[PDB]
């Protein structure tokens, strides 16, 4: 739907590769991105991702309009929060 | 003739009466939803009403 | 398909399967309590012994849906809180950790008229 | 309501296939003595063991008696320190766990079974000790009751003898389009069932008692009219007013 | 003090108590007071019961 949303993991600007599609690995789990995106369980452009990344985007029904995001962007999504002291 | 103007108001801390300050009993008492609210505010809102009626008919000159 | 869900109970030289339910396609929360209770969508389906731990091996969401943003695991402790529920959904929360909030959650009120309210000493 | 006790039975429970095991209980004894009738060699078993615990989501308890009285017959009775009787356990009672033993269990109720071989003071044939917990998953049943996705059955819009998530009563069950997002059942302040979900669908059903209260206008030794919630009644005219 | 001397070949036993009684064995130790106190394996005149149970393979004890 036409909405404003934040997403993350390992994704473009070691734990993943991207090309012009890509492959990402963590925690005995592999995710492959193609025309559709897939998951597998496996023990342990030519662009390489070393650290988790976040994106904030809003949807035109073509999702093509976005801003890259810093640390502390997770708190924009409606089902997550920064836990307070105690 | 003697006419009584007022009743000496009384107040209760329902958690102290019911539970003697036992913590595990206070933790059970909150399950009786608003049993304390409906005792405490009936005594407090009545003790307030007496205070405003009697102090408002005792207008000195 | 309908999914039939079972507890595989493993013991020192045994496996047994206890049948639970045809799991509905509409589950949104599971909470597992140290004291053994498992609650699904706010209702306590199961009671169990004291737990040492849980292992999970959750498999990622079905990528034909929206599948953007986060799903959250909360490590939590029990506390008395005043909760306002509307349509079975929490609207507001207040935590009874301090003597003003313990007054509010004794009067079962999120905010109060000016007055004298009975409180116990700390 | 004119239904003459021909009323349907309804049973709504968390979604199950037919997952059934019998708790067959065999009680056995021998009797003798020509001066008076007395008991020897009693034994009891549950599925052939001394204790059993139910793991399947439906069960039926059955008694088999295998009594060998020479005086020709034995009459039988029960004493229950319990919120059920064996024949009543079958009538849709819901539990979290249910174990049965011929020897004492930690929380146990007793059902004691007695035989009267020559009419007067009887004798204990056996004692069955039941450990159970009030709950949702394991239901007593009369016979293995068929189904692939759900075991449940309802009659809607008619007065029904329902068991719904362990609430029993007589009521009219109606589909309501007021969908509710959490829980499985909703109860009044009076602890009575008002609505429930068919949790495999999301559809919510409302339970209303099948005789409602009314006020009767009594004048000159007849009821001349009645004030009601209902659109229909035995009087030949009806009028609608705001309340 | 309870000593259990249970010889289960399956490796362990869990143990539990039922009280028809105003105490439990470990709670009798927690400074309770009495005028007389007698314990037996056989039924005494006014007696309460503690029944001790084992679960050598899980289910019925
Ligand atoms: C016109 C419009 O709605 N597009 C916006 C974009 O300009 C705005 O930046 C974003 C929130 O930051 O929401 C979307
Ligand atoms: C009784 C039994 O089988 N216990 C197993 C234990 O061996 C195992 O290491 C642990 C790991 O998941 O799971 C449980
Ligand atoms: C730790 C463990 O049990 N590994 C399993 C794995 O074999 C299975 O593939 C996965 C679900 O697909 O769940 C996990
Ligand atoms: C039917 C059954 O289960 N077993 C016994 C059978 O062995 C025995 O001979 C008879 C008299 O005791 O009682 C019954
Ligand atoms: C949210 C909503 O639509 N509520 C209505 C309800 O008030 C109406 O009586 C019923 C009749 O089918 O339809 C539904
Ligand atoms: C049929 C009808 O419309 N109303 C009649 C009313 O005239 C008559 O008095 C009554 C019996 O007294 O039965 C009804
Ligand atoms: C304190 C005591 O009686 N010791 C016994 C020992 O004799 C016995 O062999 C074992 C199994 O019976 O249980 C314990």
């Amino acid at each position: 739907a036409p909405a404003v949303v934040v997403l993350g993991g390992y994704l473009p600007s070691v734990h993943g590769i991207f090309l012009s599609v890509g492959i990402t690995w963590d925690n005995d789990r592999v995710t492959v991105f193609a025309d559709k995106i897939y998951h597998f369980y496996l023990k342990n452009a030519m662009q390489y991702v070393y650290t988790p990344t976040y994106y904030m985007l809003n949807v035109t029904s073509a999702g093509i309009y976005y801003e890259p995001c810093t640390a502390n962007c997770t708190g924009y999504a409606a089902n997550v929060f920064a836990t307070d002291s105690n | 003739e003697y006419l009584q103007l007022y009743n000496t108001p009384v107040s209760v801390d329902c958690a102290t009466y019911v539970c003697n300050g036992n913590s595990r009993c206070k933790q059970l008492l909150t399950q009786y939803t608003a049993a304390c609210k409906t005792i405490e505010s009936a005594l407090q809102l009545s003790a307030r009403l007496e205070s405003v009626e009697v102090n408002s008919m005792l207008t000195i000159s | 398909v309908p999914y039939y869900c079972f507890l595989k109970v493993d013991t020192y030289n045994s496996t047994v399967y206890k049948f639970l339910a045809v799991l509905p396609p509409t589950v949104r929360e599971i909470v597992i309590t140290k004291y053994g209770d498992v609650y699904v969508n706010g209702f306590g389906y199961l009671h169990l012994g004291l737990l040492d731990a849980v292992t999970i091996n959750f498999t990622g969401h079905g990528t034909d849906d929206d599948v953007s943003g986060f799903w959250t695991i909360a490590s939590t402790n029990f506390v008395d809180a005043l909760i306002e529920v509307q349509g079975t959904s929490i609207q507001r929360i207040l935590y009874c950790d301090d003597p003003v909030s313990q007054l509010k959650c004794s009067q079962v009120a999120f905010d109060l008229d000016d007055g004298f309210y009975p409180i116990s000493s700390r | 309501n004119l239904l003459s006790h021909e009323q349907p039975i309804s049973f709504v429970t968390l979604p199950s296939f037919n997952d059934h095991s019998f708790v067959n209980i065999t009680v056995s004894a021998a009797f003798g003595g020509l001066s008076s009738a007395n008991l020897v060699a009693s034994d009891t078993t549950i599925n052939g063991f001394s204790s059993f615990c139910v793991d399947t989501r439906q069960f039926t308890i059955t008694l088999f008696y295998n009594v060998t009285n020479s005086y020709g017959y034995v009459s039988k009775s029960q004493d229950s320190n319990c919120p059920f009787t064996l024949q009543s356990v079958n009538d849709y009672l819901s539990f979290s766990k249910f174990c049965v033993s011929t020897s004492l269990l930690a929380g146990a109720c007793t059902i004691d079974l007695f035989g009267y071989p020559a009419f007067g003071s009887g004798v204990k044939l056996t004692s069955l000790y039941f450990q159970f917990t009030k709950g949702e998953l394991i239901t007593g049943t009369p016979k293995p009751l068929e189904g692939i996705t759900d075991v449940s059955f309802m009659t809607l819009d008619v007065c029904t003898k329902y068991t719904i998530y362990g609430f029993k009563g007589e009521g009219i069950i109606t589909l309501t389009n007021s969908s509710i997002l959490a829980g499985v059942y909703y109860t009044s302040d009076s602890g009575q069932l008002l609505a429930f979900k068919n949790v495999t669908s999301g559809a919510v059903y409302s339970v209303t008692p099948c005789s409602f209260s009314e006020q009767a206008a009594y004048v000159n030794d007849d009821i001349v009219g009645v004030i009601s919630s209902l659109s229909n009644s035995t009087f030949n005219n009806t009028r609608e007013l705001p309340g």
